[PDB]
């Protein structure tokens, strides 16, 4: 499987600027980049997932994202493969303090992708923005039947918890007045 | 006394999320006729024939029109976890049901193309939690919930919708997502038959 992401800068304000190139060019060059300051149109993104091996038969496959995150803007910021037919996606809200990993499993016919709800993952913030720059990525284990990520705790320091997932509840595995860089 | 067929020879079939429903009663109808002016590529029922559904007395028959294309015949059957049957259409299991995937040809110039097909491949609800998802699968012989904010042809596929509730419609968000596939040369359509029995009111009869 080759998953890959689609984005859509159509209609984002691209910023311009001049480039003065050698001393030879005549008439400087204006670079147009699709650049959303503060609060402009943010570009779409969707994941899609391909078949490699029988590929001349079928289409890409579409994982859409969970309901929690499409009532507005949002971003894709994690895509991890926790086995041969599984896959985790991290999705997060524009207003950055709810972010989701989603867990979905590979079906013989249509749907392609099946996303149980029930292993949806939820990661708030009521404080400030979720993570450091952006949500930790789950670390799977063998059998891609749980994950230890770094999270905070009640006391405000990230340290690294065990999630299973069916189960709804993580746990710390370390604790202390001090954080967890990266596993 | 002949049932009117009219409404599906003429303008642009609804997609599948929207099908259009014509109900039959007190009427007589010639079916092998109306498929006569298709190209019928596949014809399957369901506790009853297909040539017994062209010849028998009904009290009451519904026939659902959608544009359906041919590639995703696999997705129409109701023992599917298919989009189609999960959010957009699916028949009940309680009476005789008949499925036909038909192709407009040539000779037919009543009925128009749209610009593409388009179907319902996610339509949940997130409630008041702003945690919970329900996924809104829909009943047989009825409409999505989604049918309020999908439109009647999605303009791109993955385009996400929704609508925030009020309490008194459950509070949290109605969300959905479209798909789309590409248009045939000929338009691809799809009806559904459901026939229904009353005690003296055997009313839909072939005609003779
Ligand atoms: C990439 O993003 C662009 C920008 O949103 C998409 O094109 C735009 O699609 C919207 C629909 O979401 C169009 O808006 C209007 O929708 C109403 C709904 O009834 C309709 O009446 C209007 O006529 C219009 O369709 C907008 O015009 C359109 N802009 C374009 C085409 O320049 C585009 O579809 C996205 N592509 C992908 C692959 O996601
Ligand atoms: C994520 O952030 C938003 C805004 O930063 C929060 O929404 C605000 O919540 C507070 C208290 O719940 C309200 O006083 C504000 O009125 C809300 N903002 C708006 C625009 O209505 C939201 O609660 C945060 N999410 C979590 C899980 O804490
Ligand atoms: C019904 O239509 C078919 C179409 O070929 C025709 O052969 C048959 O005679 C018709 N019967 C009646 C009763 O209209």
């Amino acid at each position: 499987f080759l998953a890959y992401a689609k984005f859509n800068d159509t209609d984002v304000p691209r910023i311009e600027y001049s480039v003065y190139l050698d001393e030879s060019l005549q008439y400087p060059k204006t670079i147009h980049i699709p650049y959303p300051k503060a609060g402009a149109k943010n570009p779409t993104v969707k994941l899609y997932v391909v078949n490699t091996d029988n590929l001349t038969d079928l289409e890409p496959a579409q994982i859409v994202a969970p309901a929690s995150v499409l009532t507005g803007d949002h971003y894709l910021c994690d895509v991890t493969w926790a086995t041969k037919e599984r896959i985790s996606l991290q999705w997060l809200r524009r207003i950055q303090n709810y972010s989701i990993i989603d867990i979905c499993d590979y079906n013989e016919s249509t749907p392609k992708w099946n996303c149980l709800v029930s292993r949806q993952h939820i990661e708030t913030s009521a404080t400030g923005w979720v993570g450091r720059f952006k949500p930790a990525e789950p670390h799977f284990t063998s059998d891609g039947n749980s994950f230890y990520k770094i999270m905070s705790n009640s006391e405000g320091y990230k340290h690294i918890c065990l999630f299973q997932i069916d189960k709804p509840d993580c746990t710390f595995i370390t604790k202390g007045a001090w954080e967890v860089i990266g596993i | 006394v002949e049932c009117d067929f009219s409404p599906l020879l003429s303008g642009t079939p609804p997609q599948v999320y929207n099908f259009k429903r014509l109900v039959f009663t007190n009427c007589n109808y010639n079916l092998t006729k109306l498929l006569s002016l298709f190209s019928v590529n596949d014809f399957t029922c369901s506790q009853i024939s297909p040539a017994a559904i062209a010849s028998n007395c009904y009290s009451s028959l519904i026939l659902d029109y959608f544009s359906y294309p041919l590639s995703m015949k696999s997705d129409l059957s109701v023992s599917s976890a298919g989009p189609i049957s999960q959010f957009n259409y699916k028949q009940s299991f309680s009476n005789p049901t008949c499925l036909i995937l038909a192709t407009v040809p040539h000779n037919l110039t009543t009925i128009t193309k749209p610009l593409k097909y388009s179907y319902i491949n996610k339509c949940s609800r997130l409630l008041s939690d702003d945690r919970t998802e329900v996924p809104q699968l829909v009943n047989a012989n009825q409409y999505s919930p989604c049918v309020s904010i999908v439109p009647s042809t999605v303009w791109e596929d993955g385009d996400y919708y929704r609508k925030q509730l009020s309490p008194l419609e459950g509070g949290g968000w109605l969300v959905a997502s479209g798909s789309t596939v590409a248009m045939t040369e000929q338009l691809q359509m799809g009806f559904g038959i459901t026939v229904q029995y009353g005690t003296d009111t055997n009313s839909v009869c072939p005609k003779l």
